[PDB]
RNA sequence: GGACCUGGCGGUGCUUCAUAUCCCUCUAGAGGAGCCUGUUCUGUAAUCGAUAAACCCCGAUCAACCUCACCACCUCUUGCUCAGCCUAUAUACCGCCAUCUUCAGCAAACCCUGAUGAAGGCUACAAAGUAAGCGCAAGUACCCACGUAAAGACGUUAGGUCAAGGUGUAGCCCAUGAGGUGGCAAGAAAUGGGCUACAUUUUCUACCCCAGAAACGAUAGCCCUUAUGAAAUAAGGGUCGAAGGUGGAUUUAG
């Protein structure tokens, strides 16, 4: 369309007098670069990242205009046209055909990626079909073309890994050697420092557990992970705490001192403890009261 | 000071000076009622006080019957108040002092019994801009009279000064330069002769007023009132009181009004302002610029005096002395346009861009002068390059174009056979509201029409020429209902012709027929040959007989070329038989 | 030209406080202090009970700016709850989110 | 103070400087009023 | 009070309760009759304010315009009637409306 | 149900403009404020002034440019430079435009004693964000 | 209307000179298409010839870094250099004793009265006055709630006179009549 | 923040050290004492300048005598 | 050019640290640029830091007559961006801080500076 | 009267469910005692409004005077106002909300079906439905994508407010408007919600959880002092040392 045109040609000028305001007036200003000066140019401060402002090609800014189906003659193009779904019929058309020339000769795409690519509004069930037929043709022994159509339907699924981030050892003090770690639960603050020998030892804020920690609750949850490593008397640590209780100070602690002592015990055995579930964080934190309630779930007296 | 929409910028000198007095209406009208009512804004908010920001109090607060009261109505320059109740302070027998009945003579002889003007002067140049090149002698002696106030006999300043009993010198002073204000000449000359029979002392603007009046007065030569002006100056010498630039810059002004006498004792002024050691001020040249620069002298030595004045003047900053320093500019530049010459033109526009000196410039008018007659001399002896460059560093920021620029913005390109940029500046001029002139209009159909171009730049002429139609067709009842020019249809319909716009150009010779005007014959042998093109024998017919029916003397060829390039029906050969017979 | 009568009462409550504030403040304090003697008091005492009770600093409703509406303001903008919803509603005081913690 | 602030809407208005909506609402219902209560 | 006034587009969605008027007027004109320079009179230099005369003869041109204003409002239109007065049955509506189709009844 | 500032559905003919359209939850998510003055943060005395000025600013405008005012306006607030940016609509003569920047440029200079500057950016007709 | 400068506007044009001062947008001035607003279900962000959203944006159009390099040429005429008084705040103690915190409180409006704009504290180091022996225990006692033990710094605040000049000159004041009475000798100092 | 606002260079003892203004009584009386005490309530009011101090100050000059 | 030279040596500044508060972190970091360039060009000594965000909310009634268990609750964000200039002299300061000063932001933009003058005992 | 269309209902059928709701279940309470605070009733010369869910520590994030519109008594007339009115109607309304909603529908414009009736429009191995727009959803706030917030249309209930303010209609302007001064907020009784208890996982003291000792309960009442205020409600001490023995039916919340 002309206003596709114009537009195309209005970003160009303007992306130039973009990079004269600013200074980068050699003509390469890249994208980034291009989000970069108008970040600036007018503080944006929205909480949408949508509702903030912006300067890119108008092919990204305006949507996909289809083309006319028919020239001045009538006469539709595609001859699957009184379907209505030209493109989404051709495309099971051809897989069936694949399939039955196949039969002679012997992750999966999502619905908005599928509607995006055939620039057609799809039924849930329609994606269904096209899916089964699809599974059909990878299941049946199939070619390199007809592989290269599964392909070019299947996409990505980026895996993450679980394996627990090892903190280095810090070989320091005087010449000892620890690591230094951190945890939080519920308020509470708690970087710990342990060394790899040295038999036994907290300094809780400069004082040891059986001072900072009278409660023998609290001294259980300081043994946890050592008793489920086999180390008990074999390392020492010193740990210094800020904010919480009686039980979020232990508790960030004995995150702390489990996500230090990874770097001193195996890897096989940090999975170990990571299933046993010293490792992840407590994501337990108070709510908030509502007005017109009496607590954060809890309602007044009569409602019914 | 005007506003970034596009809608709100103006586009002509004319609109631009309307948006300005609408905008200083809106200023003035925002004092009075908020003067009328000061009880409304007495809060102040910002600290600190800011008494420019507080309204202003124009009523008489001391009602009794005192000279505090005198004093607060000479303040408030309310000229009627001030006499009325120093005759109640005359009724009631207070001895009103010296000094506030010299305020009370000194008010009355700067308003000349007059109130002062309830509208702030911004009136008298309402001249309109189509006659800026005919009859500055006649324009002189209606253009010359501000309506002032006459002194008239036997006024309230007069009564004043024959009623308090002990004269001195700022009486004297103030009631001379009254006189001579008020064009009372003759009255303060004869005041002056008092003052020295009285034995009192004159000051420099008392003496420079006598000099006004003494050059002011009627039926006497130029040699008499020259040595009269020698006589004042050794009177002021005598009375020990030192002359100044503005008292030389009067005696200037005054040769300025005494013409091609008057050229040696210019230079004999400025000689001996050198000598006692003032510095000549931008007023200064301009009076001896103006002086020299006479319509009718046949030598332009005393032209070369602008070269003089600016090898004094290169590179000097200057500050705000006299009041014609604005008009300095201005007067140069008439010379510079009156004499063609580039490198003194660039010299002081050089002279202007040293520092703040482009402030002399001062009012709109004077600014449109100053740049119109620089573009106009770039675009007639500059290079074409460095006149558009020229063109697009000072339109529209500088200048708004006047109508008569136009046309010479184009007599360059024409010179330059640069005729590829014609359809911008049409555009700009267009934007600058030139759409209704018509001289414009001819002369880019003119130059646009002369010759034959590569074809895009037809096409764009084209769209220029389909624009000019438009606008034409789109003036319904003015009272300048301007009948279409023969040369504008004509060029118009060759240029259609030429980028191939073939049915707009039958329509227009449609119009032709309409306006009963004479087509060319050069349009007409252009359409013949669009015909050829087309195969159209009715087309022929068409133009034949419209040749015919003007009764030209190119149909018996037109004819012609129709029986051999074209295949005719007999009826048709009948027809054009029988026109060729009628025009013979 | 107020809002209403009790708004123009209070615009004079707070005229007059202002203005009778200095006088009040003199013998006030002279009030609660142990120096001057039991009886050197009470006469102070008829000076405040006697000056007049429109200045009194017990007497200021805090009402609001823009619509008389006594209880339900906030001091910060001197705004009733409604109006002050009106606005920061409409988007005309800024920094006011709705709170979505 | 709410006398400078409103007595200059009405000075204005009356000075037709200012085009207060309510104020025509009540002039013209007020008329209306006036022709038969 | 000024700041208690509101805008007539809410003042009237109260009047009418249809949820469950100042057009004849210039720039400037106030009842004091300070004809300005910008408003009303065009941009002579000259403040000036009109007398006795010509605002009771302009005002109450103004008020005769808003009766005819109020006549133009009350006129009567006339409705062929069909079958009987206050019926549908013989009420011709027009022509029917053009095709998208590039068409004409 | 909530009705502050929510422009409720009609048949899908009324125009309406961005700012009408979003609802007060919207209120720094999509919209943002149409007046800027410091008054509302931590520490500062004079917001509550600074409101009631900024209520009649929006009124006197609204009276003073009779029907032309598109939406509303941008009453800025940066040292003493009061701003009165607006979006007024191009029906008007300009010499009666210019002049009404003027008489108001001057009159809240008087009323609130500081630089208040009006810079108008006028538009052919009343915007539509969507027709509800 | 016209047609505007942004498309008359060309490269290499100096952005400085177009906008000279902190305005609001003017997106005809601007030669940049910006687009604002939570766009509709099957549209694009509001374009740029009328948006509030993009008048309401603070707009720092005015400065571009090119700007701020070219302004402070100018902006550069107006500063000295400091001596060697050496980033080693001990260096700078040595050389220049006391410190004291006079501040403002810039607001933005009508007025600039913040009364808390007064606030003078004063903060000195006993081991810069060097001339205190038994008269340091003087000062201690005398100043009761100041002297932290940790960092030997005594912080006197000045709240009680208006103007922060006299504030200073209170602060001023007071540390040496408290350092001459220190110095005096009292007679009651032996029965302890 | 304190443009203009000079207070006829009150200037750090005029606002605080109201003993000039004290015009002493014997000092061992009730009296003296409220002037010790007014005074350091001027002294530590920093909103008043030393005129509306000294004008406090002879108010109760006028009337402790008046009485 | 007018530069003045004028008599009395310098006022010494230690520490004007520049506290900027304001509801908009975009403005306050696009602030921190445009002062962190200039404080580059200008040769003067910055630093950066963040001092915490504080939010002031508060509840009201959402009906005007009754109904008070239905209340709607408004927030204000307040953040703040510490700029602290160090080892920097009088004439340095009104330059820079004169220029930033009035090229202030608007409502969002607030500019607390702490300054420490050196000095010697009297 | 006959026959239908649509909707509501059914102590209406089958199936599948609810999960803090439906039951069986789990924890802490209400209902029993005292106190605080609303409401009803009684009372008084003494406001008004809310009044099953969706009123009842509700307009009030708040009444000694003020507030205040109530009452008594006495005064004011172009009255802070080109007046005013807290006069009547929320069954004329704007405004801002409750409720279903702890929902998913509301739908312009077409098209088809029904002999061209009210109306209706389902079958993916598919039989006529296509759909812009609002709503859920999505995107945002807070610590995550979780949870909690916000959000939740059309309409329902002439549901709530002319008393927040504005306001149509009808009324008053010797009045129903304006001001000053002093009182109104008491329980033979009743009920809603909270607070504290009836102790031994308790009580007092240190400590802030390794002791000593006891083997109880008023934030009421009277007295003293203080805070604030012109003028005492609040606060501390003193004194005292109630009823009360973990509360039936029913019910609440998670
Ligand atoms: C007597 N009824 C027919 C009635 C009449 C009017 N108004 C009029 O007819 C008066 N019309 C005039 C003034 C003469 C023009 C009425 O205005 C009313 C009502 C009914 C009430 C009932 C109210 C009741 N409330 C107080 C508990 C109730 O049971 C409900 C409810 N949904 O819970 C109501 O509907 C009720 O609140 C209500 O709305 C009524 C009226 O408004
Ligand atoms: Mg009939
Ligand atoms: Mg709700
Ligand atoms: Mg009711
Ligand atoms: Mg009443
Ligand atoms: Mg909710
Ligand atoms: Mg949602
Ligand atoms: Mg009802």
């Amino acid at each position: 369309e002309d206003f596709i045109k114009k537009q195309i040609e209005e970003f160009n000028i303007g992306k130039r007098h973009l990079a004269n305001m600013m200074g980068e007036d050699p003509e390469t200003f890249t994208q980034e670069d291009i989000d970069r000066a108008i970040a600036y140019l007018f503080p944006s401060g929205l909480f949408e990242k949508r509702a903030r402002p912006v300067m890119k090609h108008p092919e990204q800014i305006f949507p996909r205009q289809r083309a006319i189906q028919w020239g001045e003659d009538g006469r539709p193009f595609h001859y699957l046209f009184y379907t209505g779904k030209q493109s989404y019929y051709s495309l099971m058309h051809d897989v069936y055909g694949m399939l039955l020339n196949l039969e002679k000769h012997q992750r999966w795409l999502i619905k908005e990626e599928l509607e995006e690519m055939l620039v057609e509004k799809l039924s849930d069930l329609d994606y269904m079909q096209f899916i089964r037929l699809l599974e059909k043709l990878l299941t049946s022994q199939c070619g390199a073309a007809e592989e290269e159509f599964v392909q070019r339907f299947r996409r990505s699924v980026t895996l993450e890994s679980k394996k627990q981030l090892i903190e280095p050892v810090q070989y320091d003090e005087q010449g000892m050697a620890f690591s230094k770690s951190e945890g939080k639960r519920k308020t509470a603050k708690a970087e710990a420092i342990v060394y790899k020998h040295g038999s036994g030892r907290i300094k809780v804020n400069g004082i040891d557990y059986q001072l900072y920690f009278p409660i023998t609750q609290d001294r259980e949850q300081l043994m946890f992970p050592f008793h489920f490593v086999d180390r008990l008397g074999k390392h020492d640590v010193t740990c210094t705490v800020s904010g919480g209780g009686r039980s979020a100070q232990a508790g960030a602690i004995r995150l702390a001192m489990a996500k230090a002592l990874c770097s001193f015990v195996t890897e096989d055995e940090v999975e170990w403890m990571r299933q046993a579930g010293l490792l992840t964080t407590d994501p337990r934190v108070r709510e908030r009261k509502k007005p017109g309630q009496e607590g954060a779930r809890r309602k007044f007296t009569w409602k019914k | 000071v005007f506003q970034d929409d596009p809608y709100l910028m103006p586009a002509s000198s004319l609109e631009s000076r309307s948006f300005l007095l609408a905008k200083k209406s809106g200023e003035n009208v925002a004092k009075f009622i908020i003067n009328s009512y000061p009880k409304y804004f007495q809060k102040d908010i910002a600290e600190p006080h800011i008494p420019c920001l507080m309204p202003e109090y124009f009523e008489p607060q001391i009602k009794d019957i005192s000279e505090a009261a005198l004093k607060e109505r000479i303040e408030l320059r309310k000229v009627k108040a001030s006499v009325d109740m120093f005759d109640q302070l005359l009724q009631a027998g207070t001895t009103v002092s010296l000094e506030t009945t010299n305020s009370l003579l000194d008010l009355l002889c700067y308003y000349g019994d007059q109130e002062p003007s309830t509208d702030y002067h911004f009136q008298q140049t309402g001249q309109s801009e189509a006659l800026e090149e005919e009859n500055d002698e006649t324009s002189r002696r209606k253009a010359g009279h501000q309506f002032g106030v006459t002194w008239r006999a036997k006024n309230n300043a007069e009564r004043i000064f024959s009623l308090m009993p002990e004269k001195n010198e700022h009486s004297y002073c103030t009631m001379i330069r009254g006189m001579v204000k008020h064009r009372a000449y003759e009255q303060a000359l004869n005041l002056y002769t008092e003052l020295l029979n009285n034995r009192l002392h004159a000051d420099v603007y008392t003496f420079n007023a006598l000099i006004e009046a003494t050059v002011c007065a009627i039926n006497e030569k130029f040699e008499e009132k020259w040595s009269k002006i020698l006589e004042l100056l050794r009177h002021m010498v005598a009375q020990k009181v030192k002359p100044n630039l503005q008292t030389f810059n009067t005696i200037l002004k005054c040769l300025r009004r005494f013409h091609v006498f008057a050229r040696s004792p210019a230079l004999q002024v400025l000689r001996e302002m050198k000598a006692i050691g003032i510095e000549p001020s931008l007023a200064t040249y301009h009076h001896i610029i103006r002086l020299f620069d006479q319509p009718g002298d046949p030598l332009k030595r005393s032209s070369f005096i602008i070269y003089d004045i600016m090898n004094e003047l290169m590179g000097k900053r200057f500050s705000p002395k006299d009041p014609d320093d604005d008009k300095f500019f201005q007067s140069a530049m008439s010379i510079c346009s009156s004499l063609r010459d580039l490198e003194l033109a660039y010299q002081v526009h050089g002279l202007l861009k040293t520092g703040d000196n482009w402030k002399f410039i001062g009012p709109d008018q004077h600014r449109n002068f100053y740049y119109s007659k620089f573009f106009d001399l770039i675009c007639l002896m500059e290079q074409i390059d460095v006149t558009l460059k020229w063109y697009e560093d000072l339109i529209p920021s500088a200048y708004f174009p006047h109508s008569q620029t136009m046309i010479h913005l184009l007599q360059a390109l024409d010179v330059a056979n640069r005729l590829e940029v014609i359809p911008k500046i049409w555009k700009d001029s267009k934007e600058y509201g030139h759409t209704f002139r018509s001289d414009l209009r001819e002369e880019i159909l003119m130059l646009m029409a002369r010759d034959k171009h590569p074809p895009e730049l037809q096409v764009a002429f084209a769209d220029c020429a389909a624009d000019i139609k438009s606008a034409y067709e789109s003036q319904p009842i003015r009272q300048t209902a301007q009948d279409w020019p023969a040369t504008s249809l004509n060029c118009i319909a060759i240029l259609f012709l030429r980028a191939g716009r073939t049915q707009e150009a039958w329509k227009m010779l449609g119009l032709f027929r309409k306006h009963n005007k004479i087509p060319r014959s050069e349009l007409l042998n252009e359409l013949m040959d669009s015909a050829k093109v087309s195969n159209s024998p009715s087309q022929a017919i068409e133009v034949v007989e419209l040749a015919s029916a003007f009764s030209l003397p190119i149909c018996e060829g037109l004819t012609q070329r129709v029986m051999s390039d074209f295949a005719i029906n007999q009826e048709q050969k009948e027809a054009l038989s029988n026109l060729t017979a009628l025009t013979s | 030209h107020y809002v209403d009568w009790r708004m123009w009462r209070d615009v004079k409550r707070r005229k007059m406080a202002y203005e009778y504030a200095d006088e009040r403040l003199r013998i006030n304090s002279l009030r609660k202090n142990t120096i001057l003697p039991k009886i050197l008091q009470d006469v102070a005492d008829e000076e405040i009970a006697a000056l007049p009770r429109d200045s009194c600093p017990v007497r200021i409703r805090n009402r609001c700016v823009m619509t008389s509406r006594p209880r339900g303001v906030k001091r910060r903008w001197r705004l009733s709850r409604i109006v002050f919803r009106h606005l920061a509603d409409h988007g005309q005081l800024s920094g006011i989110q709705r709170a979505t913690w | 103070n709410h006398h400078t602030y409103a007595e200059l809407m009405q000075t204005l208005r009356f000075l037709g400087l200012y085009r207060d909506e309510h104020q025509d609402f009540m002039d013209e219902q007020k008329r209306l009023k006036k022709l038969r209560g | 009070s000024f700041f208690t006034k509101l805008t007539a587009d809410e003042l009237w969605k109260g009047a009418l309760a249809e949820t469950g008027l100042n057009r004849g007027q210039i720039i400037g004109e106030g009842r004091y009759g300070f004809l300005w320079p910008g408003l009303n009179v065009p941009l002579v230099q000259t403040i000036a304010q009109r007398s006795k005369e010509e605002q009771e003869k302009v005002e109450a041109d103004m008020i005769q315009q808003r009766e005819e204003w109020d006549r133009k409002k009350k006129m009567k239109v006339k409705r062929e009637r069909g079958w009987s007065g206050n019926s549908w049955g013989g009420i011709s509506l027009g022509p029917p409306d053009p095709g998208p189709c590039g068409e004409t009844y | 149900k909530n009705r502050a500032a929510r422009v409720r559905v009609s048949k899908g003919d009324k125009p309406v403009t961005y700012e009408e359209a979003h609802a007060p939850h919207y209120i720094a998510h999509r919209k943002g404020w149409l007046s800027l003055h410091t008054g509302n943060l931590d520490g500062e005395d004079h917001a509550a002034e600074r409101t009631v000025e900024d209520v009649f600013l929006r009124k006197f405008m609204w009276g003073t440019f009779p029907g032309c005012l598109a939406d509303q306006l941008v009453l800025k607030r940066r040292g003493n430079q009061l701003e009165i940016c607006a979006v007024v609509l191009r029906q008007l003569s300009p010499h009666k435009y210019y002049f009404l920047v003027g008489y108001s440029e001057t009159l809240l200079s008087y009323f609130y004693k500081c630089p208040v500057r009006l810079h108008l950016q006028t538009v052919p007709s009343k915007v539509v964000y969507k027709y509800l | 209307a016209l047609p505007p400068r942004t498309e008359k506007m060309a490269v290499d044009q100096d952005w400085p000179s177009v906008y000279p001062v902190a305005a609001p947008f003017k997106p005809s001035a601007v030669p940049l298409p910006v687009r604002m607003g939570y766009p509709v279900k099957k549209g694009v962000p509001m374009a740029k010839e009328g948006n509030l959203e993009l008048l309401k944006i603070p707009n720092f159009l005015h400065l571009t870094p090119v700007a701020i390099k070219k302004h402070c040429e100018a902006l550069k005429d107006f500063c000295t250099e400091w001596p060697a008084a050496l980033d080693s705040d001990e260096k700078c103690e040595k050389h220049f004793p006391i410190e004291i915190d006079s501040t403002d409180y810039v607001s933005s409006g009508p007025s600039v009265r913040n009364p808390r704009a007064r606030v003078v504290v004063l903060r000195v180091k006993l081991s810069s006055l060097n001339l205190d022996d038994h008269a340091k225990k003087k000062l201690i006692k005398l100043v009761g709630e100041r002297y932290c033990k940790t960092t030997d710094v005594l912080t006197i605040k000045t709240d009680r006179c208006p103007l922060r000049r006299q504030n200073y000159d209170y602060a001023v004041y007071l540390l040496t009549v408290l350092y001459h009475e220190s110095w005096n000798t009292e007679e009651w100092e032996k029965s302890k | 923040n304190e443009a203009g606002f000079d207070d006829d260079g009150s200037e750090f003892h005029e606002h605080i050290f109201l003993e000039k203004h004290l015009e002493s009584f014997p000092k061992q009386g009730p009296i003296r004492h409220f002037m010790e005490l007014v005074t350091c309530g001027l002294s530590k009011n920093p909103y008043l300048s030393v005129k509306q101090k000294v004008e406090h100050i002879e108010w109760f000059r006028n009337y402790f005598n008046e009485k | 050019p007018v530069v003045t030279i004028s008599d009395e040596p310098d006022i010494l500044y230690k520490r004007l640290s520049v506290l900027v508060k304001g509801h908009d972190k975009a403005v306050l970091d696009s602030y921190e640029y445009f002062a962190v360039l200039a404080a580059k060009e200008l040769g003067i000594s910055i630093k950066v830091h963040e001092p915490p965000r504080k939010i002031e909310r508060f509840t009201l009634l959402q009906s005007v007559h009754i109904y008070k268990k239905h209340r709607v609750q408004y927030e204000m964000r307040t953040l703040y961006r510490c700029l602290e200039l160090e080892h920097l002299t009088g004439s340095t300061a009104d330059v820079y801080l004169e220029y930033i000063q009035r090229n202030l932001p608007e409502g969002v933009a607030m500019e607390v500076t702490k300054t420490q003058l050196e000095q010697l005992p009297e």
